[PDB]
RNA sequence: AAUAGUGGUGCUAGCAUUUGCUGGUUAUCCACUUCUUAGAGGGACUAUCGGUUUCAAGCCGAUGGAAGUUUGAGGCAAUAACAGGUCUGUGAUGCCCUUAGACGUUCUGGGCCGCACGCGCGCUACACUGACGGAGCCAGCGAGUCUAACCUUGGCCGAGAGGUCUUGGUAAUCUUGUGAAACUCCGUCGUGCUGGGGAUAGAGCAUUGUAAUUAUUGCUCUUCAACGAGGAAUUCCUAGUAAGCGCAA
């Protein structure tokens, strides 16, 4: 019942290609990143895009 | 070994305590017990005939026991029913008043329950060594 | 009006199985406090032994 | 309780003013079997006889039947307040009375005849209704 | 002074505060001692909490609780939530964790129920 | 009253404001009320 | 007119005049105590069924 | 130099902690015995009317919401501390109150 | 009390028999309004099975003098065994002879 | 945090008493925030492992967790013929009499209110898982008086219904713990349309306003009449959900 919406989609590969070597693979750290090095409205949002990113980065780890 | 008002059955404690008050007989019991009923929505004068008016008069010193006070207005909303009208639905009940004025006054001949200062009817030493004293009457019951 | 109550239930009590209200009614003049008070008059006879009781109904079976 | 083993002597039928009562019930719910007397009505009179709660026809004295009509026909010499009867301040007498089964029907037509045809002391539009549309 | 703290269980808005006191042991629900609550079928349900441990770590104990809100179906729920897990205080300021979890796993063995409250709030309706 | 828009019944009575509530849907915004839920 | 008690002050009298539209022929009859003015005027001429066979409504429908 | 009490009860939650700030800041300049602000529980207002101006269509309805907010501050200090900075913290919107009940 | 060893016992038996094995399907068949080949799972057949022991109580005990508890009672030492007196499988066996004609 | 609450120190009554368990209230005073209320933040992302699939989007299990059905429920979002959108809308229609107006008022009885059948969305049923009688006794969101009669507790009389004497409350303080009902024990009752069910009625006492007849409502006693689970048909309501049970605006 949850598939996620390409602007969760998009910015989560864009966010993948600027800072590749600073992300990490448990998702608690980059939680505290994404602040950093980007503008997130509000906070559910942020929530669901370092969400998927991770998910995302555990593939590099095989393809 | 000994005891408050507060850790001894809660229908048993009535009925022992209700048929000493039947060895009494020290009761202003008026005259139309038989008629009146304790309040509109009930339909039927009660079954017991005699022992009911021991039976409210002995429950009414038994609220006041852990209260502070009581007044009249607050044993008319207390006592278990739900108003009848017919064909439309019901509502809750509210209880006769002159059944209860005089129940109240018929404990200040033998020092009970008094009239507190902040404006209602309670117990004070007069109960507070004796009501006690024979609710520790009734711990012979226990056994 | 003075023998059915007399050697039906005083004679031919210990028969059965258990006592319930449902053996006493099997007579259509045994009415509901009629059989109410069969077993209010035998339990002080001894012959109930009881098992649980409470004012809908009683569990008892005889001696 | 006990065995109490009465000869019989119970009757089916049985005669206050032409009331026939299946008297093996409780004589409270005896009296309502009559028209005018209801448990609320025949609730205290019992009270007043002074008897057993529980008894049925076999075992009633015959002195006490005589005595419940008694009480009856003297209503208000014994204790019965004024909120305890049927009719009350009458339009042609102003006491108070009550009724029997068989006299519902009494002070019952010519106190609607007088509202249904003379257009009486207040029945002037009262006096369609149980002519027209509910005779 | 004396070892005390102050636990708390609820149950569909009905709460039932408790104090935690050493002495003989004493366990007095709203001003009264346990075995007499009035949903007579439930009795043992409030039994359940002292009845899975055995009766011996309390003659060192006080335990005086008392509620408010609910009816009176919810209240019986409500007092052996804050019970049981109010047995525990001692046991993790006190008495060692060892001593801790092994009641711990106790009851939840046994009533995820007994430790975490429920989550199953009511509804509003046609709006 | 009858105040405004053909209306004379229905009346708000309560917390004495009194406004015929046909007109009240585009008065209830600067009174300072707002629908959330 | 409608609203006053009977006085005794009455013994035949055809009390009544226009006071609107829907008179009030009261004469007195002859001494009938403790009443209203009112119920003698016209309120509501009692016809029967003009064409009420269709008593009160229909059934459930079907056609 | 009598205690004092006082209230403030409005409807711009963002423009209520402002205000409470600077009650709170210049007594503390000067040091005054307070009590901190209690926060009373809100208030909602609600009414629910039917959506349509005339009658016929589907029915359910509105419901509108209005929120009263309200907390209050107990202090004591000399009188001319107070009758300057009660002057100076004024508001659109907001309402201030002074009691000295001291019975 | 009625001349038995265990009374969780008697319904854990009880329900053994009023699984029913077979079944109807609860289809027509596109007009021809038949009955075809089907069996039951077995987490289906237990809900059905407890189900049918309770609704014969109630008009068991409709209306008559006894008691809910005294029909209970009989019902399920008559489930107990394979009787076929008592409604509680005397409707459940009928489905499935007809069952074993309709397939 | 005296407009919430416990924890002591006390004055203080019981106290089996004997260490003790229940009380005691303005102010006996001090110390507290867990429960309470409201601001500031935090926390869940389907997390972590096991299956399955073009190994993709995802979907199923698992253990943890306050929470793993978009986490539960709502608010908010424009393509179109209902000439129902009309407030001192103006139609920004020229005839409605549109000026002894048939549009006002005061000042008048008669609007929804007349026999023999409903598609009017459940109400009180048809009973022993029940009535009646004694007891036991638990809640939530809302409301309120000055130019003026709003909430109402004690002490009052009376069978209610009410009447009289007082107060308290511009609001977490007062009504109000809104002692709600089902349910809960102890009884009485005994399956009959009986004590289930009170549908039309006659006698009475009360209140509200200028006024209750055509019963405006409410308490008395009487009378107890259709009504034994419903043909063909067909349903505003989704897991603390469906149903009962409320009696707050």
């Amino acid at each position: 019942g949850r598939v996620r919406t390409k602007t969760v989609k998009r910015a989560s590969k864009a966010l993948i290609e600027r800072y590749y070597p600073k992300l990490t693979l448990d998702f608690q750290t980059n939680k505290r990143l994404c602040d950093e090095i980007a503008t997130i409205q509000s906070k559910r949002l942020r929530n669901k895009i370092a969400g998927y990113t991770t998910h995302l980065m555990k593939r590099i780890q095989k393809g | 070994p000994g005891v408050s008002v507060r850790d001894v059955a809660a229908q048993d404690f009535i009925n022992a305590y209700a048929s000493f008050l039947q060895r009494q007989g020290k009761l202003e019991v008026p005259g139309y017990v038989d008629i009146v009923k304790t309040s509109s929505g009930n339909e039927m004068p009660p079954q017991d005939a005699e022992g009911w008016f021991y039976k409210r008069a002995a429950s009414v010193a038994r609220h006041i026991y852990m209260r502070k006070q009581v007044g009249v207005g607050k044993l008319n909303k207390l006592y278990g029913g739900a108003k009848s009208r017919g064909v439309r639905p019901y509502k809750h009940i509210d209880a006769s008043g002159s059944i209860n004025r005089k129940v109240l006054q018929a404990l200040e001949k033998i020092g009970i329950v008094e009239i507190s200062p902040k404006g209602g009817r309670r117990i004070s030493e007069n109960g507070q060594r004796d009501l006690d004293r024979i609710a520790a009457q009734t711990l012979e019951e226990d056994e | 009006l003075d023998q059915e109550k007399y050697d039906r239930i005083l004679k031919e009590v210990p028969t059965y199985r258990y006592v319930s209200v449902s053996v006493l009614v099997d007579r259509l003049k045994i009415g509901g406090s009629l059989a109410r008070i069969a077993l209010r008059h035998l339990e002080k006879e001894g012959i109930i032994k009881p098992i649980s009781k409470h004012s809908k109904q009683a569990i008892y079976t005889r001696a | 309780s006990l065995v109490v083993q009465e000869q019989g002597s119970f009757q089916h039928i049985l005669r206050l003013l032409n009331t026939n009562v299946d008297g093996n019930i409780k004589i409270v719910y005896a009296l309502t079997t009559i028209k005018g007397v209801g448990r609320r009505y025949s609730n205290l009179v019992c009270k007043k006889a002074d008897v057993d709660l529980h008894k049925r026809a076999g075992e009633l004295t015959q002195e006490e039947l005589e005595r419940i009509v008694q009480i009856m026909q003297n209503p208000t010499h014994y204790k019965i307040p004024a909120w305890f009867l049927n009719r009350q301040n009458d339009i042609t007498d102003g006491k108070d009375y009550h009724t029997l089964a068989n006299n519902v029907e009494s002070k019952l037509r010519d106190d609607l005849e007088r509202l249904k045809k003379i257009r009486a002391h207040r029945g002037i539009r009262h006096f369609w209704g149980l002519r027209v549309r509910g005779q | 002074a004396v070892p005390s703290v102050q636990t708390f269980g609820k149950k569909k808005s009905a709460t039932a505060v408790a104090h935690v006191k050493a002495g003989k042991g004493l366990i007095k629900v709203n001003g009264s001692p346990i075995t007499l609550v009035e949903p007579e079928i439930l009795r043992f349900k409030v039994y359940e909490p002292l009845l899975l441990v055995g009766l011996d770590k309390f003659s060192n104990i006080d335990i005086r609780v008392r509620v408010t809100g609910g009816g009176h179906v919810s209240q019986v729920y409500a007092i052996r939530q804050a019970i049981a897990k109010g047995l525990v205080a001692y046991h993790q300021k006190y008495v060692d964790e060892q001593s801790k979890n092994e009641l711990k796993k106790a009851f939840t063995s046994y009533d995820r129920t007994l430790l975490i409250a429920d989550s199953r709030r009511p509804e509003p309706k046609k709006f | 009253q009858c105040r405004v828009c053909s209306s004379h019944t229905g009346l708000i009575r309560k917390y004495g404001l009194n406004i015929c509530r046909q007109c009240f849907r585009e008065k209830a915004n600067d009174i300072g009320f707002n629908k959330f839920r | 007119m409608r609203n006053m008690i009977i006085v005794p002050e009455m013994i035949g009298s055809v009390v009544g005049i226009y006071n609107g539209k829907a008179f009030n022929q009261v004469e007195i009859r002859p001494e009938m105590l403790g009443h209203y003015l009112g119920e003698f005027s016209i309120t509501y001429t009692p016809v029967r069924h003009g064409r009420a066979g269709a008593t009160t409504s229909r059934f459930i429908p079907l056609k | 130099i009598i205690k004092i009490r006082i209230t403030l009860t409005s409807t711009k939650v963002k423009q209520l902690e402002n205000v409470s700030s600077n009650i709170v800041k210049n007594a503390e300049q000067h040091n005054l015995v307070k009590k901190g602000p209690v926060r009373l529980p809100t208030k909602v207002l609600k009414i629910s009317t039917r959506k349509t101006p005339n009658g016929e269509g589907s029915k359910t309805w509105e419901t509108y919401e209005m929120r009263i907010h309200k907390r209050y501050i107990d202090l004591e200090a000399p009188v001319q501390i107070v009758k300057r900075i009660t002057q100076i913290t004024i508001e659109p919107g907001v309402d201030v109150e002074v009691v000295v009940a001291s019975n | 009390v009625l001349t038995d060893q265990n009374p969780i016992q008697v319904v854990v038996d009880a329900i053994t028999n009023t699984g029913p094995r077979e079944d109807t399907t609860r289809v027509g068949g596109g007009g021809a309004a038949r009955r075809q080949a089907v069996d039951v799972s077995p987490l289906r057949r237990v809900n059905q099975a407890i189900a049918l022991l309770t609704i014969g109580a109630r008009e068991a005990a409709f209306r008559n003098i006894k008691t809910i508890a005294e029909t209970l009672a009989e019902e399920l030492i008559n489930a107990a065994k394979g009787s076929s007196t008592s409604y509680a499988i005397k409707k459940k066996d009928e489905l499935e002879r007809v069952a074993k004609s309709n397939r």
